[PDB]
DNA sequence: ATTCGCCGTGTCCCTCTCGCTGGCCTATAGGTTAGACTT
RNA sequence: AGCGAG
DNA sequence: AAGTCTAACCTATAGGATACTTACAGGGACACGGCGAAT
């Protein structure tokens, strides 16, 4: 209600936003070596906690600043498609296919996604788009990275759906399987007995 | 208000026999339920005394009733506009009602529109049911081998 | 205690809290809003159709039209606006109705704030074609609309196997007939029985149940099952060019 | 390869667009590009997309239940209403 | 092979879109009863590449002489069947979306680079407070 | 007699099903399977040299 | 509201449909139906609605203690628990050793 | 539980005196469980003889 | 009341490898598609 | 879910 | 046998008017925040 008389009274002269787009224009609208000049006098001015603090954001700047990667790559406008054989839609048993849990976050994301482009093509208010929005988040948050954030989206059977982060974490993830030691042809196993003619 | 192994008509069920009204004590007064069977299930209703004629205990009409609703279902020219929603409720309404005309009007109905294209799935269902209803009481009332009953029913109804 | 002050204090406070549940956020979201009165919903249809017509008459006369007066142009853009903040304070009136009535197809297929989104545009489908000319409640007009709504966006969002609106339509029949069958009699219907129901030869039911059927994720435990899912000829395709060779 | 060339486009946003195809075949008017929406030649042809009227909009759902004058009558209603609110 | 080095980095939207050889409409995966997957949906064969080797989605062609060539009525490029293995999609938000790492992962590296704090970022980002892009 | 009986542990693999996420040799005596090359050996084959 | 009420009563059990032997061929399951009465009572005037429900085919325990399930042979192993109640346990703090 | 869930929702929709015992109980909940149970289960375990 | 220095509490990633066995209801316009004759 | 080797 | 020539089928869209308004371990470590002296 505040923002609103606000808004209402001098809403000229001043810009305000919500979400993931108010993020990005505030990075737009900013400066990353004044923020760098800023913690470089800091910490030649500062001590304690607050030097602390200003060192490490820093680094996370600096990160930025160094090098030639801006930082307007960290909101996302478009989001990348696994390919097809890397996301598998198979028929087997009794020809029943079995998909895996990709697609369905892939797909609320898409539903999500069309929703929203006819909402704002139709003209609602803006309560209805900001839950819309909100959804596109939260389903983004759990395509690229479930349980990371809110509730993990459970697939049938409560069971949390392997999303693109999880191929990585853990025993299971892609590093530690199949990369780091793999299944082997030309190869077999048995039990073993003493050989002393040998 | 009925004697043991009278016939009763308790709609929407319909047809239904007596077999003695135990009086339960409970609440501290005897209720004199009249123990009622129907013949879906073999369901047992216990209806107050008290109350039997509040909650639609009766009998079959008798032959007075036969030729009103042979008039009733001989007479064409019961309109209706293109929708459905409209047929559907009312013969809602009027089949759940427990009466014997009303039932009779829309079960005629229904089955020269089915006659005439075939609506849908569900109504054939109701369609059955009214039939089914109308046939067992009839054959109450008449009781003449209700098969019989179904066959002059359709001879009847096709006129 | 009402004007307790603390009491109504700390209501404010709790109010201003992070909370991450949106089922809860959203239920609050429409927390603020309040409900209708429906002569009021009458006098906000009326004022919706006065700004409507208001915006596409200056639209006609946009074009090779009229110099309009200053004050005739002012009052009918707020018209036009007044129209638009009355459809927006009758759709947020509306939200808690399809909000309720959306609760009833949860626990299936997909999420319940999705089902409440696809609501809440049958919701706007409704007002965009009401009529309150007889005067009669909008919730009940309503309804039907949100549940067409609903039950389209259910259709074409079910399974990850796309199929027509016209098949949902035959296989929740089938799913229905089947479910009374077995509380009837309590065997379970042949597919014969199925297809005289439905008066078509005994292959259709077999059809319809095999688009019925929900695919199994390879993810699964027992370990997932994508590990366990399936150089002669290769070899012999190069030999045999080479053996025309 | 068999004859083989490239048929050209441009998407709405500048960039200049570009698919391949076989020498014998009719080089579309219209290609829906890598990019993601429509676009058509630079060469000629030009086969006049003639857009098809929008499918609905708010004020033909009106019409087809309402006409001109009640709703004349609104306008004026609520403008004398306004009048009085301002003025008097 | 001739490898060197693995310059990991932040992929701005307009790589995100260069890598893409389509664009996924609508989440439509596999037709009900031919089995085949749709137009503009999550496999269409147009955007990722064929499910057949030397095929094409209405299979005017077959030969393997016109190869590279994608087709006029359906538009698939005739390629080999693992090339969907490689070719990668992409999807266009309506609105701008937060990756969930940079956001939520401790220490939230978005809240230290803007200056701002991890549950103020989750009330910003999540519609639950607005926040001044800038004021003269 | 205990049920470890060798007529079903034995097995080998020189060309056999292959998975399809990642083209890797299944694993498994009811398939063909080949025999997992973990994390522990290949650091034995490095301290090989 | 309150103004209706239903309730459960009797459970009764069939004999089993289909031997021993034959379920474990044939893939049935070597089960009973499952019968209850139940009563449906409206209270705001006075009813009672006396039904025989069919409520499964219940799997039974077969002479051996063993189920057959799908023709295939189940047992049910026990478990073991927490048993709900009060646990007053102590421990000791090494902030101040108490 | 869940059975008396689901016809305690249908009190509501349906009209009083034209409801019977055999339209309140849908057994689908109880049955799923056993069914659910007996299968697919840690405890109904495959019998090892 | 802000600064700075301490404590204090809450939320999150990690703890061996390799085998084997089994388990609603229509109405309509436009897209799409079956079959058949032919030189 | 159960099991074998360390 | 593809090339027409003929004749269906199938599906995205849309449309119907009682009433009904808030779901359903543990361990180590670091970062976000209590308690106290100083200006
Ligand atoms: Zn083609």
């Amino acid at each position: 209600n505040l923002y609103r008389e606000l808004v209402d009274r001098y809403g000229e002269y001043f810009t305000g936003a919500m979400g993931a787009e108010s993020i990005q224009k505030l990075i737009e609208n900013f400066d990353i070596d004044a923020e760098a000049e800023s913690l470089r006098d800091v910490i030649r001015n500062g001590k304690g906690q607050k030097k602390l603090r200003a060192l490490k954001r820093l680094k996370v700047v600096a990160a930025f600043q160094q090098s030639g990667n801006s930082p307007m790559g960290m909101v996302l406008d478009a989001v990348p498609v696994i390919p097809p054989e890397l996301r598998p839609m198979v028929q087997l048993d009794g020809g029943r296919f079995a998909t895996s849990d990709l697609n369905d976050l892939y797909r609320r994301v898409i539903n999500r996604n069309n929703r929203l482009k006819r909402l704002i093509d139709l003209g609602a208010p803006e309560i209805i788009v900001n839950n819309e929005k909100r959804m596109l988040q939260e389903s983004v948050d759990a395509l690229f990275d479930n349980g990371r954030r809110g509730r993990p989206v459970t697939g049938p059977g409560n069971r949390p759906l392997k999303s693109l982060s999880d191929l990585l974490k853990g025993k299971q993830g892609r590093f530690r399987q199949n990369l780091l030691g793999k299944r082997v042809d030309y190869s077999g196993r048995s039990v073993i007995v003493v050989g002393p003619q040998l | 208000i009925f004697k043991v192994g009278d016939t009763v008509v308790y709609p929407h069920h319909g047809a239904a026999l007596v077999e003695a009204i135990e009086t339960r004590t409970i609440k501290g007064e005897q209720k004199e339920y009249l123990v009622l069977k129907v013949a879906q299930g073999d369901l047992t209703v216990r209806v107050p005394a008290e109350n039997a004629e509040y909650v639609g205990v009766r009998d079959v009409v008798g032959q007075e009733g036969l030729d009103k609703v042979f008039q009733v279902l001989r007479a064409p020219h019961t309109e209706e506009p293109t929708n459905w929603s409209r047929r559907y409720k009312a013969n809602l309404e009027k089949l759940a009602s427990g009466d014997v005309n009303k039932v009779a009007e829309v079960v005629r109905d229904l089955w020269r529109r089915d006659q005439e294209r075939g609506l849908s799935a569900g109504e054939k269902r109701m369609l059955a049911k009214a039939r089914q209803i109308l046939v067992g009481e009839l054959a109450l009332a008449e009781s003449t081998d209700d098969a019989k009953a179904e066959t002059i029913l359709d001879e009847v109804l096709a006129a | 205690e009402d004007e307790s002050e603390a009491l109504r204090q700390a209501r404010k406070d709790a109010e201003l809290t992070a909370s991450a549940d949106s089922v809860r956020a959203y239920l609050k979201q429409i927390g603020k809003v309040a409900l209708l009165n429906a002569e009021e919903e009458v006098e906000l249809a009326k004022r919706i159709e006065a700004g409507l017509y208001a915006t596409q008459l200056m639209t006609e006369l946009s074009e090779r039209g009229e110099k309009l007066p200053a004050a005739q142009r002012r009052d009918m853009m707020w018209i036009c606006r007044d129209g638009d903040r009355a459809k927006n304070h009758l759709l947020e009136a509306n939200l808690r109705l399809v909000v309720s009535l959306a609760k009833r197809y949860t626990g299936r297929g997909m999420a319940f704030l999705d089902l409440i989104q696809e609501g809440n545009l049958g919701l706007i489908r409704a007002v965009e074609k009401f009529d309150y000319t007889k005067g009669y409640k909008f919730s009940t007009y309503a309804t039907w609309w949100i549940r067409q709504a609903i039950t389209r966006a259910m259709a074409d969002q079910a399974r990850t196997i796309r199929i027509p609106v016209h098949m949902v339509e035959v296989i929740n029949k089938l799913g229905r007939i089947q479910r009374e069958l077995l509380q009837d009699l309590g065997r379970e219907p042949t597919p014969e029985e199925l297809a005289k129901e439905m008066d078509i030869t005994p292959e259709k039911v077999l059809e319809i149940q095999q688009y019925a059927r929900e695919p199994i994720s390879l993810d699964q435990t027992i370990s997932q099952l994508g590990d366990f899912i399936e150089a002669v000829d290769a070899v012999s395709f190069t030999l045999l060019q080479d053996q025309l060779q | 390869l068999a004859p083989r060339q490239i048929a050209r486009y441009r998407t709405d946003n500048g960039e200049e667009f570009e698919v391949p195809f076989a020498d014998d075949a009719e080089i579309p008017g219209t290609w829906l590009c890598r990019n993601g929406m429509e676009g058509t030649l630079i060469e000629g042809d030009l086969p006049e997309p003639k857009k098809v009227k929008p499918p609905r909009t708010h004020w033909d759902m009106l019409l087809e239940r309402r006409s001109i004058e009640e709703l004349e009558e609104l306008l004026k209603e609520r403008l004398e209403l306004i009048r009085s609110r301002r003025r008097g | 092979n001739f490898f060197d080095e693995l310059r990991i980095g932040l992929a701005t939207a307009e790589d995100i879109r260069q890598w893409s050889y389509g664009e996924v409409k609508k989440p439509e995966t596999i037709n009900y009863r031919t089995l085949k997957p749709e137009k503009d949906g999550l496999f269409c064969e147009k955007i990722f590449g064929p499910t057949r080797d030397w095929e094409c989605y209405c299979g005017k062609y077959k030969r393997v002489r016109f190869k590279g060539i994608i087709c006029e009525r359906c538009g698939v490029e005739v390629t080999r069947a693992k090339v969907r293995r490689e070719r990668m999609g992409h999807i266009e938000l309506a609105a701008p979306v937060t990756h969930i790492w940079y956001f939520k992962g401790v220490p939230s590296r978005l809240g230290y680079l803007l200056d701002l704090a991890p549950k103020d970022l989750e009330k910003i980002i999540y519609f639950a407070a607005y926040v001044i892009t800038s004021v003269d | 007699k205990l049920h470890h009986l060798v007529d079903d542990k034995i097995h080998a693999r020189s060309t056999g099903p292959y998975s399809m996420i990642t083209q890797q040799p299944l694993g498994g005596k009811a398939q063909f399977g080949g025999q997992r090359f973990g994390e522990m050996e290949c650091w034995a084959m490095q301290a090989y040299g | 509201s309150g103004s209706m009420s239903l309730s459960f009563s009797d459970p009764r059990f069939d004999d089993v449909k289909a031997p021993v032997d034959e379920c474990k061929d044939k893939d049935m399951t070597y089960a009973a139906p499952l019968f209850v009465t139940a009563e449906f009572i409206n209270n705001n005037t006075g009813e009672i609605k006396s039904q025989t429900v069919f409520m499964g085919d219940f799997p039974m325990m077969t002479e051996k203690g063993t189920f057959i399930i799908n023709g295939t042979e189940r047992v049910v192993v026990s478990q073991l628990v927490r048993s709900p109640g009060v646990y007053f346990d102590e421990t000791i703090d090494k902030s101040t050793d108490k | 539980s869940r059975m008396e869930r689901v016809v305690r929702e249908r009190m509501t929709t349906q009209d009083v005196e034209a409801i019977t015992p055999q339209t309140l109980i849908n057994i689908r909940p109880v049955v799923a469980a056993i069914k659910e149970f007996f299968g697919t289960s840690q405890l109904s375990q495959f019998m090892d003889q």
